[PDB]
């Protein structure tokens, strides 16, 4: 009876060994995946942010022309 | 017994419909509303037979999540509101009050520029033009939404795949060592009698 | 040549929008979208019989200003849209499209607790929560901002009465004071003169006068001699 | 039915007398006297159809004041003197009574210097000398007063026009401030509702 | 040549103008003025047949001194004025006026109950009751001044028939007076 | 002479005062005559001052004229 | 029992008055009163010794016509008006209630232009300068007419001694006449006898 | 140095007009005028005790308007009259001219009835009954308007504040109204550069959006070349 | 009995602390904390001379809005926390209890890759970075609406005072009617008796 | 140099911390920060003798891990920041800028109610309230991620032992195949 149990358990212990391979692989793979994703997503946001600063610092001259318009016309 | 079906997918068909909403009873009619040109608007027109099955069909899709096809989008299902647009308004219908009289002391008319009459429906201009703008906005934010969600598809599903991979292989692990323990007791227990 | 015409009053019929819609055109059919009850829902949608007429009409309300009732109602004009209703899409045509097959190949279903259908599907069922809300906000908000311009109805007529009748005091006002200070320089040079003419004669009058008494004079001298 | 009018204006017209007169009833015909260079005398003759609307048209216009034109000045009406310049006296008319026999005792003839009649007549060339200084101090007595009341035209009229254009002011800014708190009051008494 | 003969007695006629005034030219025509009853207004009109006799007659009774009657009335003579009486002022002369027009276009009226123009009219009608009121008050003047003097006839001419009784009586006095004295001298050298 | 008396003095008294009425006589008539030219001469200045008066108000009219229109003229390009 | 004289002659003097009302009474003092250069003001004072004679000159004078001088020009007597510059008034005999206290609110000081003070102060001196102009014409007025009858005065006089000298000589005619026609029935009579 | 002063109210007193006249100078003493009865006359007179003071109070309430109580009632100035009435015309003076000793021969008389004097002081009598007349006609046309120009008291004050309030409220108005232009303009400009932001940042999320499904792609791609 | 202030305005001084916040009690020193090139780094430490000095100080600062500086940005206030880098922790200092030997197993060396060590203490540093960007986008979010605030100042300050402006004209416009009315009431009442 | 030093377990003191880095070279003085109660906050600051020794500590520690006490803790170290509290921007300084006087034209005060400013100071407020609240969220992340690190002490080294005996054992039966 105990060359049945170790084939069996033999046989489940190959089988989970393959599936392990399958998970290790899938989650490296995955892993890259995001670390793609995230970099695009960084480097995304910075440019973003560069083009935010660049706005605001346009709408800052730009209010500030505005006030000196109307220091003029209050005079 | 009317029922209409919203966000449906992009690629169906009023067959599908008729094939799929036939699980909730029998689908006298199923139209996928499309546009002149041919692109799919949508939403849909959902017909059965019988008020308890369009309610219950109704509150299944609202509690459960009524799936059409592989794209992993349901399908919010609302009632139907049933307009008309043959009656209109005859004259005997309305109520003829003195509101009524009140509200006809002058024709239809163009509002004279600088007068009360054209200042007040310019702010009423500005006031439609609200409601455009709100709309607009609230479309523009949804539509947003729903783009982040189908790009975050993919990663979602192999996310998913991998960790029911990963709680499979856990429980097949427990499972081996568990029926190893119990045949090493059961054998120690053996071969000590 | 179909238009859609919005913001009406609940007191418009089919004759209203025929008449009010007839000087841009003719008119074969507008007939006022109602509910199961059958009140007005607020929408019209109306079908000019010629084309040129539906868009002129389209401009000229769209540039200017149309109302229908007495309440100030501007009637706000957008070009119709066109769905099919009683016939869908066909399959046949959806065919065509050669992953539409590969997408059917799951038949439709509830999904299963569990699968990442179930939890995706789940996410979808959110944002369309929020999409609702946020459109019911946007109603309520409206809704509120109507039932006060209603509330204003009398508040802006007495206005706009009010500065009409005080602009036109105020113009009266300054013509009046303009003659009024013309008429009192006409009246300052009569006086001047008046005055001058008064002096003038005040003076020959007392010359005459002085005149006379020599002559008097003169005259009882030559009584005098005349006696003696 | 004749009827005379006076202080007619300085341009004036025969058929202008018709136009004005014709409305108290039918004028059979106006003339408006005339001397040899052309300059009108200043009075009128007005011929009417019949006597009650003489009668009408005399009372009315002392009663009224009948202009004429812009200048404003009335006419006075006054019935006409009907004096007669074709029988004169016959002297089968006359009453030939002892005082026509007593003041035809001498014939015509002038008056011999220093004797009673000479110096009679004297009296009373004075008298009537006396009479036409008297009717010339009217004369110019009048002339002055008219050249005065023509003086004070323009005075007057804008006066008139400033006190007519004060008091409509006053009417208006008084109808402005009563429909003011009118409406006001109305709303403060809808509000506590 | 017309003359406005005036202060006509009340028994004057059409003969008696026509013969008193054609010792200085023939007369075509003289009337003498009634009103509607046909009694005389007191006045007259004397028509020559030469007009420069006219005038002739004219100075003589302006300087001399004409009567017509018992009653020393004298006639006054002036110079009679012409009217026209069925030919008025032609609108078409009028017309010629430029500012005729421009006065006409405002038709005649009552004026209106406080309009300026009503209070200019009542101010308008003051002045002519003045001016009614005044000729008035001459006419009752002379007409007294006309009857004191009628009612004076006979004391002066009994006053005057007295004086020059009186200068003939003192005359006649002086005279006395001078014979006496020469009498008495002539008789004293005797 | 016894008779005479009484009409002699009445005609003695009669006589004195007829010549004094007589006196009395030629003094008015002096005295009125006189008055006559007084009153002749003052009436012809008044009429002279009269006439004077006339034409300085006839003058001071025609400047109100000339001022009036000039005036009313001035109110119309005012007005333009 | 003061009185006071108006309208004096040209010629006057402090015994002129002191003499011609010494006949109502015993005169204390009577003076004419002087401007500073030395011409009388056309004017007197006339201060009797007791309030009868005060009365009974006043009562007289105004009845009457006063002459004093050969001039034709009555004196008009009118009481005096006693006017007091020596007490004037101290504040101890104002009451000071609140009138004054409402008077009394303000310092004296000049009205700013342009504010209520000085428009209602113009609207004042506008009327007093119309005072002084009314008061000025009554003079005038009153100067001319003087002037006017001051001329009249030898034609007058004249005239009125031609009137007397007419009817005293025609009195004088009439007893002419009834003396002789007297006599001449007397002396008829006794000789009928 | 003397100035008569008149139109002055009834409770000014004598430290009141001292006071307000020693402005221009110094005051010995200035006194109101007062009847038998102890009511003020309306008048007085004020003793400067300098020349120069006496011109100069003239000089500056000529044009200037000078008040004592809070009722304005201007005070209005003169030259004093100087007037003797203890020390008149004597004999000395009066009898130098030849004329007035051949002016007393008639002594003074009440005239007689029918002779020329009494015929002509009724000639004179008239005209000052005449005189008498027109003065008492000036003094109540005085009366009446001195009392009505008390009445328009409040209504007078009354308009002018409401004036002066009106004006400014006007100012307020034009101010307000060129404040709400001025901040609309301000509003309506920024308000077009946030709209042209929104789009700037609209197209550039859109690109970036397409730049992001390209990755997706290719990344899908690569996925599939190595699945096989 | 030191306190920190946070959000300084863009410019600042020692000095102006020390004379703004000496309204709550004796300040002996007020410090701008300022880096190296000179600039200041928003953040200042003000000591007072007492604890309830500086209890007042903080309530007043919190729970007001304590300006200073005509740029309204209020100031916040904190307690200021006392960090010493003089002593540390010594050994002495230690419990030196089982923990500290158990802690103590290894001296201070790196971890070779591949060891436990390694493994964990990576995980460790990647928390440290997840903490460092969520700082860091907590920063940059606060950033971006303290900017947004800084332009709507001028928008803001515009609006309130045309609201302001507004509101006392309304008020002054009431005030004269009200005045009008009651003038206008009074009147009348005393024409009335 | 100055190198600015945290996330470090309590119980390593000033001897540790100068011991630890006396391998990057001279270690003067090496002090943690400690709060007043005596506990530590955690950051050390450590000051060189050298600049060199300075930066290539900083450069080893950048891509290595380096620990100082038996818990796995590394420790983090980044160039320490240069703040004055001793003297503060002077007045001099200060003007230098044109608008600074008429910034200061308006005294300190505390708003009133209803003015611009006061309307103004709420949001401000808001402002500050909102960023205290999600820093305190962020912190408290933190807290909960400490928390879970701390329990995953004994699983994680026990799962490492089981497995590197896991590849013993089938290293050892590949071996024995063969």
């Amino acid at each position: 009876e105990d060359a049945y149990h170790e084939h069996q358990a033999n046989l489940l212990r190959q089988d989970l060994m393959r599936r392990q391979e399958e998970l290790r692989r899938m989650e490296e793979l995955h892993s890259q995946e995001m670390q793609k994703r995230k970099e695009m997503q960084l480097r995304q946001e910075e440019e973003r942010r560069r083009r935010e600063e660049e706005m605001m610092i346009r709408q800052r001259e730009m209010e500030e022309q505005m006030r000196r318009q109307r220091e003029e016309s209050y005079s | 017994a009317s029922l209409t079906v919203r966000n449906l997918p992009q690629y169906v068909s009023n067959e599908l419909l008729e094939e799929a909403f036939s699980v909730f009873g029998q689908v006298e009619r199923a139209v996928v509303i499309v546009d002149d040109r041919g692109r799919p608007s949508g939403k849909g027109i959902v017909e059965f037979s019988g008020k308890p099955a369009a309610r219950k069909a109704l509150d299944r899709c609202s509690e459960g999540s009524f799936l059409l096809t592989t794209f992993p989008r349901p399908v919010t299902v609302e009632p139907m509101d049933q307009l008309d647009d043959e009656e209109g308004l005859p004259e005997k219908l309305v109520i003829k009050n003195q509101q009524f009289h009140k509200e006809r002391e002058q024709p239809p008319r163009f509002a004279q520029p600088g007068s009360f009459e054209y200042e007040y429906a310019m702010r009423w201009k500005a006031l439609i033009e609200m409601e455009k703008q709100q709309q607009d906005q609230v479309d523009r934010n949804i539509k947003e939404a729903r783009e982040k969600l189908e790009m975050e598809m993919e990663a979602a599903r192999h996310e998913h795949q991998v960790m029911l991979m990963r709680q499979d292989l856990m429980r097949r692990q427990e499972e081996l060592r568990r029926m190893e323990e119990l045949h090493n007791q059961e054998v120690q227990k053996r071969k000590q009698l």
